[PDB]
């Protein structure tokens, strides 16, 4: 219901997020899986605290 | 506890579920977590004029 909340502020209804549930978990899951990935590959991101 | 309202997110202030103020869209078996209630029409009490 906080997801529906949040695509009801950005302008989309509610049975968008109600109906794709689990395809939008799945690319929510994977979107956080590439960022381990990147940070583990690619040192130079954090150049500002360095 | 036994019977269903719909409120506004920041006040409690219950209302009787109408076909004015839900939407309908799509069937029971795709949301996840739906139950079942039944959706007050007013143009029923119009129809048995
Ligand atoms: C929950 O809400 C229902 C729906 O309003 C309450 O049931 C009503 O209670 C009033 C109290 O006087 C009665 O006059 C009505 O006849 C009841 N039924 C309906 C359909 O309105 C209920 O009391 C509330 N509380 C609990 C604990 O269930
Ligand atoms: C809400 O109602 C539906 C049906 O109106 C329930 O789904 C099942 O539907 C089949 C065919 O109509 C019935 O033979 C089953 O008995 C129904 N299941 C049950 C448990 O009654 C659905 O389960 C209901 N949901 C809730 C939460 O009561």
């Amino acid at each position: 219901m906080q997801m529906a909340y949040r695509f009801n502020g950005i302008g989309v209804t509610q049975n968008v997020l109600y109906e794709n549930q689990k395809l939008i978990a799945n690319q929510f899951n994977s979107a956080i899986g590439k960022i381990q990935d990147s940070l583990s590959s690619t040192a130079s991101a954090l150049g500002k605290l360095q | 506890g036994t019977h269903w309202f719909v409120t506004q997110r920041n006040f409690y202030e219950p209302q009787i579920i109408t076909t004015d103020n839900t939407f309908v869209s799509g069937n029971c078996d795709v949301v996840i977590g739906i139950v079942n209630n039944t959706v007050y029409d007013p143009l029923q009490p119009e129809l048995d004029s």
